[PDB]
């Protein structure tokens, strides 16, 4: 939505839902009444879990230290860490992912930040390749961060977003690349489902990204990948570069526009409704004058750098082809 | 226990800040809704008995192969325990009819319900047929009154959807 | 957590049977007098930051042993969490005014505090007459009769609720000694 | 997906070590028990048509009554759905039966199934009626062998004990 | 994760038949083939840190700049790192070799790998050197033709395992480039 | 967790002493013993729920005190975990039939359950009413002697086993009372 | 301690589910390969003195430098130091050959041996001399059989690799 209008720019961020928080506040074993409990116990759920679905079958898993929770033995700090080790979780978010798209998760799933430098990804894989997973698991939840932030009596909740546990602006930018509002799960979730690291290249290189909001405009955009150019030999027409180097910064700073559904269909050229080729059925365009079937835009989400005086013409014609625009940040 | 003033108590409670007029507007729509659910809630114990002879004997009245082999019809005991279950079920009516909220419907009788109904084979369809029994045989203004039978339909139809 | 309506409840479903008429008169008399116990609560509300200014400062100015240096008031932090823990008692009152019932106060405020204060070193002495301050000083505001603010209220009499009030701090200053 | 192979490299895997001598023990048993559940396999995956027929007409030779008001009887289309599920039920015990875990029949079948029979009030009884039909109408060394029968009453006797 | 098995059943369950006579004898031929795949599993966990010796080792020994101050096994840090990325490739070649089927290598250790060296500064080229020695070290352990340890056992042909190894090391030697 | 092998390995290992031969020669008879012990807790497994139903029931149908208004089975959410304690206590005995031996049992289940039950004010007597019928209930399934299901199995005798079973499940018994 | 059976218990466990078919198989396994193993550790236990004191004494046909100056040869004790600890090795290879996974050998041995062996100045080639000693001489035929041997020489390996 708007970041003005009302006055919280955050919530129209995607974040609005997530303020909700959840500390025990009843001393003594609950008897009978079972409603605060399963309210503390489903939103264990929704943190750790990060809105992922389970079901009756899925309920008898950790059914155990579900009855655990409620009795005089965890904490809800154990209690998070029980339905961490358990089968599911690691179905979930270890098994399938890499060690450091797992590591990332576990951020998300634990400490609700996002791992920042490279020097967290090389403690907590070191803990896992020393010990194993169940020290890696403790290693998150048996630290001062989780102690700190916590208590162990508050469920878990997403505050790397907020400004007062410090991180980096790396780390904000990367906290809306991993929660994306109140929807997207953590397999749910573009870029980030199942095996895929959600954020390596970003994550190890600390590389602060264009927030796009949820909804809005083009919220469906992943970006696109970049080799390195001689050494490791690789492509070198796949995206715009963050950089930009000058000479071109001539005629007003570069833009970095991100444009998000590109499209056979919605490429036109300006002019409403699909023009054929031939007279009788042929789209694709014509290299020279013969016929292609080579798709217009080859990979949906192409980037544009731009300087600005060149912005208005560069803004008309995605526009002319029916492109959205996804987010649009000065370098 | 779910009820307007659990629920405003929790929240301004768990928000940490003095009850608020909001709050306070929330327990005036309670005091405004009160003598319509207790209404309600009189007749109920009036005339309870008749509720759960009509509903169990509507409830035989459709499924007639539960008393078989046996699923659930082996006895004259095992009927009885179809009867105190329907009373159970009404007596959680009368309750949370006089709190208002589905709070004591919910803790004392639906949270767990699936386990045991799955567990010890018992069919909910014949509860929902008593149910729905009861809740198409009303009478609008000559039971209650306008508001009281709303009440009535509103809490018999979330043990339904709890069940169904 | 119980108001009224949940403890008839279950005071009628350890008896297993219906509510009843019996105690639904006396629930009828809970709703009629609503509105006096909502006015109150409103009272009690407005002016609970100069209560609890009043109470502590009465309390050191009482006792001048806990301003005095080695004291549990004696340091600024202490002086912070000491007016953060009268505002928290005065808050879980307000909230069993509004329920009309000390399920709220009991399993949430009341367990549990005598054995931390006494693990913090709390004196108990004290807070039970910090308690007491903001037992009268709480009846007086609900009773219309502040020195500093009288206000403007439709007219009638409101002991039941007084002495309930009353029995809430008495709970709290019972609780902690 | 629960297998032999799967549970020890997924453990061994948890754990960070390479494979040791005791999951190849494990996997040692694997081929050891192989040629038996895949006998039951092949004798499955042979008649299996007359096996969901007279599980369907087993499950209405048992209770008439869905095929009444209506509860899940009202067209052969109704009833095609009915051999279709037992269709799923068979083809799931014939995946578990080759893999030779209930991984497969508990990840594609079971998970979710009471919300579903809940929902779409299916009850599930008359499931259990068919395959405890099946799995009492077999025949030791008449179908298949010792080790492979005891394999497919194995398979079974989860799905009816997933469900009842 | 998935296994041989798991492969038979996800293929025909896309094709949504019975698992069916045919496929069934195919991993027949897999469990008659079960023990010299015990073996060969055997063959390559035992003497495993010695392969990610002799790999690495060769690795530098052959190309002297990694060593050279600037250069990515250039700290004893990156070393430990290089030594354990090794270990890690040969863990899941090895769960690979179990299972029959390149399920946990491709999920787990395969993607993303080649962006994750490149975002690090890790020389492609020369990772998948040390994946091709530890393929011809591996294929020399498993075939009893190691010119150091030459261990007992009874003699067959094993060729078709062999191609199934060399097969993964050559989907993570092409993966990392 | 230990099993068989390893209670011997614990037992011999406080005297700094091999395997040797008594030891090694009991673990032979369990090896024999092994697919009786197999096949065994395959019946324990099957129509285990069917079990906790008929022993559950059973408890409630012999002492009707529990369904009674104020009792510890008097509520459906009581009912839900009722039935849950039985399949865990189950599951923890199925268990301890794989090992064969109670460490399984006593480590995880067995430790702090009395003291969890005098707290909930849980009836003893009742439960271990309930594991007794459990244990009548699974001794008759694992003898063939089920009057409902009386499946085909290789004949022999496995007296010893029906011992073993009956020890854990009094074992369960005597430490709720 | 990992075998079979604790693993597959402890999996099985951390599932929440009664152990099903595929943990059935997997002590199948272990039940298959039992007879190999306790073959080898019943000739362990048989030669053992003369398996250390030619391990140890190979040990020192090896590196000579440890009795010198000094690192570990400084007395008969430091020397005794070394043969009770080759005594423990063989003790754990027999107790991890019973079991049948390296699971005991790991959680006593070779836990945190390598703090030990930097703190206290103990070289661990010399460990390795001594195992690959006696890991070269054994007998295909002549001693246990093709599958006992086999299994020893496992268990040992594991001892070079987790010490190397
Ligand atoms: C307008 C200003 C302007 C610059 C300053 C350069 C900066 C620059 N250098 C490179 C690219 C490069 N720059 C170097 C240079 C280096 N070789 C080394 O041994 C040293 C560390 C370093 C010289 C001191 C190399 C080697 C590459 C190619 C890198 C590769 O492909 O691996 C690239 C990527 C495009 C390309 O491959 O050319 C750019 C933008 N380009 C510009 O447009
Ligand atoms: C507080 C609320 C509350 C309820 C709602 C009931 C629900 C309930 N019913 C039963 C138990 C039962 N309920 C029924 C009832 C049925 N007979 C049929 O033919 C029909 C399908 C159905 C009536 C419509 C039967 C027959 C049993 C006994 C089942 C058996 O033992 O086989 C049980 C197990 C304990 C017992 O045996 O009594 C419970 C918890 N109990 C409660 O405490
Ligand atoms: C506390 C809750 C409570 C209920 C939900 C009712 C339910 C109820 N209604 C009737 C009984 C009845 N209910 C009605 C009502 C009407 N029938 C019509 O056709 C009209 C549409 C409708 C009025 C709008 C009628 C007419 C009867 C008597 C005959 C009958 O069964 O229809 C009976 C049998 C006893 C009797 O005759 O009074 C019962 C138990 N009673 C209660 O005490
Ligand atoms: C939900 C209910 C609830 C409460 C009732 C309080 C109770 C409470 N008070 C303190 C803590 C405290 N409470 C006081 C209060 C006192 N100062 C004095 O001079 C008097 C004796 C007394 C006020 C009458 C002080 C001074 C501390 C801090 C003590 C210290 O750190 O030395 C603490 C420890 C945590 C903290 O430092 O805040 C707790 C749990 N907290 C809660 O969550
Ligand atoms: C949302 C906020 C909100 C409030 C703050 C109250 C305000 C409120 N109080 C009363 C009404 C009243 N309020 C009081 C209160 C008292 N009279 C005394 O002389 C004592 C000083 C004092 C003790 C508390 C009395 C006695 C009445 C009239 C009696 C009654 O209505 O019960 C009424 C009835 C309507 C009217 O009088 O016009 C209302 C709405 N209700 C609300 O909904
Ligand atoms: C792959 C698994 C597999 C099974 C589980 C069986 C199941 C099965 N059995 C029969 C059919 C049959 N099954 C039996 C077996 C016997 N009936 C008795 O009364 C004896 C007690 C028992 C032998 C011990 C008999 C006699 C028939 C034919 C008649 C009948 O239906 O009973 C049929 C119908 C086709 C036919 O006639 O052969 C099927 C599908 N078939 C399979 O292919
Ligand atoms: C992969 C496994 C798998 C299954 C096991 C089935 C299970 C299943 N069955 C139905 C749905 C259905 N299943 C039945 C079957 C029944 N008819 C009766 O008389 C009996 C009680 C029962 C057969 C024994 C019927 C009748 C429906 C339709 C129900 C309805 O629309 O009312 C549905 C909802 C979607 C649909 O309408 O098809 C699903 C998920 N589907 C799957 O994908
Ligand atoms: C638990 C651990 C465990 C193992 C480590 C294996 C060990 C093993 N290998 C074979 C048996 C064998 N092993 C091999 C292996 C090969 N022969 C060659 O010449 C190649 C060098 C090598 C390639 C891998 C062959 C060829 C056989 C015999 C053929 C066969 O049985 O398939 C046998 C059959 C019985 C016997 O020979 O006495 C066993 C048990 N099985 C296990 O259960
Ligand atoms: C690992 C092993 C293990 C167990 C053995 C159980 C033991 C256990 N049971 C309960 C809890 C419970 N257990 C029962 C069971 C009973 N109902 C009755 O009528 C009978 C007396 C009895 C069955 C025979 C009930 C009713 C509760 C809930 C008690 C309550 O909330 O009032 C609790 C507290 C947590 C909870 O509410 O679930 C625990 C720890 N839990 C475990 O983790
Ligand atoms: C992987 C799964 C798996 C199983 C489920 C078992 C199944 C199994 N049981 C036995 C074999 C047997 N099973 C039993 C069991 C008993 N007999 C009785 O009369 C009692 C009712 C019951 C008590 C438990 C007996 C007595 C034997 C034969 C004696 C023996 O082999 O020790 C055999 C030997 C081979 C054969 O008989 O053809 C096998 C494989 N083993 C496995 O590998
Ligand atoms: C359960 C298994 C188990 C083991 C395997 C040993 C391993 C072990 N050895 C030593 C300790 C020692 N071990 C040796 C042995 C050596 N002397 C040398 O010349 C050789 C390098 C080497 C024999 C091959 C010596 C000399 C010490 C004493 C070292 C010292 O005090 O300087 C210690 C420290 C405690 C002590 O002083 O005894 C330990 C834990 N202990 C155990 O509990
Ligand atoms: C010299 C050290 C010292 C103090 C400090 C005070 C503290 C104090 N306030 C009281 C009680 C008290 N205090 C207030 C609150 C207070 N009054 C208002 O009108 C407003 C606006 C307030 C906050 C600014 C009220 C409303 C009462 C009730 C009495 C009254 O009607 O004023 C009482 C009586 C307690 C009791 O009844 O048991 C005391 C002791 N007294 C002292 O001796
Ligand atoms: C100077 C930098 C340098 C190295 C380091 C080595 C590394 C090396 N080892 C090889 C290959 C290789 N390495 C070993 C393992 C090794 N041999 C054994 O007998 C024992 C016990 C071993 C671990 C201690 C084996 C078994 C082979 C296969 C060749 C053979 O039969 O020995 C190969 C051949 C690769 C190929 O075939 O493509 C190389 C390059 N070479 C170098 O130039
Ligand atoms: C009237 C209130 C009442 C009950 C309810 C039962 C409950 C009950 N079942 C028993 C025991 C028991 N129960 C079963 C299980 C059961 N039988 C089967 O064949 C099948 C399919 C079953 C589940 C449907 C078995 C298998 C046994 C062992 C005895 C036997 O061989 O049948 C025992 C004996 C306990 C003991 O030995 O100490 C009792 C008391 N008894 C009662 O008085």
């Amino acid at each position: 939505l708007g970041t003005v209008l009302g006055n919280s720019s955050l919530d129209k961020l995607g974040l609005d839902k997530f303020v909700d928080r959840f500390e025990v506040n009843e001393a003594g074993r609950p008897d009978g009444f079972s409603a605060d409990y399963e309210v503390i116990i489903r939103a264990c759920y929704m943190q750790i879990f990060a809105n992922a679905y389970i079901m009756e079958s899925e309920r008898a898993e950790m059914a155990k230290a579900e009855s655990e929770f409620r009795d005089g033995r965890f904490t809800v700090k154990e209690f998070c860490r029980a339905l961490a080790k358990s089968y599911q979780y690691r179905k979930r978010f270890f098994d399938g992912r890499p060690l450091y798209g797992a590591i990332e998760l576990c951020f998300k799933h634990i400490l609700g930040r996002t791992p920042d430098g490279l020097e967290h990804y090389r403690a907590k894989s070191a803990v896992y390749d020393t010990k194993g997973y169940e020290a890696f698991i403790d290693a998150f939840f048996d630290d001062g961060e989780y102690d700190a932030f916590y208590d162990s009596y508050c469920v878990p909740f997403y505050r790397g977003h907020l400004t007062t546990s410090n991180l980096s602006m790396a780390a904000f930018t990367h906290m809306f690349q991993v929660v994306r509002g109140s929807s997207t799960s953590d397999k749910a979730n573009p870029r980030t489902m199942t095996n895929q690291i959600t954020l390596n290249q970003a994550g190890i290189q600390s590389i602060p990204l264009a927030v796009v909001a949820p909804g809005a405009d083009g919220a469906t955009f992943l970006a696109p990948d970049a080799s390195a150019g001689s050494w490791q030999t690789g492509f070198s027409g796949a995206t715009k570069a963050r950089t930009s180097h000058g000479s071109r910064q001539e005629k007003g700073k570069m833009f970095r526009i991100e444009v998000a559904n590109n499209t056979q269909y919605s490429a036109v050229g300006g002019g409403s409704g699909i023009k054929l080729q031939s007279r009788s059925g042929k789209f694709y365009k014509m290299r020279n004058m013969a016929p292609a079937k080579v798709s217009t835009f080859r990979r949906a989400n192409n980037v544009y750098l731009v300087p600005f005086d060149e912005l208005s013409a560069t803004y008309i014609k995605i526009h002319k082809n029916g492109g959205s625009i996804a987010s649009i940040t000065p370098v | 226990m779910k009820s307007v003033i659990t629920t405003t108590i929790s929240a301004a409670d768990a928000a940490g800040r003095f009850p608020s007029s909001s709050d306070l507007e929330s327990i005036q729509g309670n005091i405004q809704r009160a003598s319509a659910r207790l209404e309600a809630a009189e007749k109920l114990s009036g005339n309870h008995e008749a509720v759960v002879k009509e509903a169990g004997d509507a409830c035989f009245a459709k499924y007639s192969y539960l008393k078989n082999s046996g699923e659930a019809g082996d006895s004259q005991e095992k009927i009885n325990k179809c009867y105190r279950d329907v009373d159970h079920y009404m007596r959680l009516i009368n309750y949370s009819l006089v709190v208002g909220g589905t709070g004591p419907l919910d803790e004392w009788g639906i949270a767990g319900s699936r386990e045991v109904y799955r567990t010890l084979n018992l069919p909910g369809s014949a509860y929902i047929a008593s149910f729905t029994f009861t809740r198409d045989r009303l009478c609008v203004p000559r039971d209650m009154s306008s508001q009281a039978g709303v009440e009535f339909v509103a809490a018999l139809d979330y043990v339904i959807n709890s069940l169904s | 957590m119980l108001d009224a309506f949940s403890r008839v409840v279950v005071n009628s479903d350890s008896k297993a049977a219906y509510v009843g008429g019996s105690d639904l008169q006396s629930l009828k008399t809970f709703i009629s007098d609503g509105n006096k116990r909502l006015d109150a609560v409103n009272c009690i509300v407005s002016n609970a930051s100069c209560i609890v200014s009043d109470a502590i400062s009465g309390m050191i100015c009482e006792n001048p042993g806990l301003i005095a240096p080695g004291g549990n008031c004696y340091t600024n932090r202490r002086m912070a969490a000491c007016l953060r823990d009268g505002e928290i008692i005065l808050r879980y009152v307000s909230y069993a005014l509004l329920a009309g019932d000390s399920s709220v106060l009991d399993d949430r405020c009341l367990n549990g505090l005598k054995e931390t204060y006494i693990a913090l070193g709390v004196p108990t002495a004290s807070t039970s007459r910090a308690v007491s301050i903001m037992k009268a000083a709480s009846t007086a505001f609900i009773m219309n009769t502040a020195s500093g603010r009288k206000i403007e209220i439709a007219a009638g009499d409101c002991q039941a609720l007084q002495s309930e009030a009353a029995a809430y701090f008495d709970k709290v200053g019972s609780a902690v000694d």
